């Protein structure tokens, strides 16, 4: 199991 | 709603449309 973590410009919730 | 991609236009599915300007009110 691989977990990706996105941090684009968004309201991070 | 935290949706917030982008918006430019809209339409509906009797009714009125006004717009909003940057004003200053005393409430």
């Amino acid at each position: 199991v691989v977990l990706s973590f996105e941090l684009l410009h968004a309201p991070a919730t | 709603l935290p949706i917030g991609i982008n918006i430019t236009r809209f339409q509906t599915l009797a009714y009125y449309v006004g717009y909003l300007q940057p004003r200053t009110f005393l409430l």
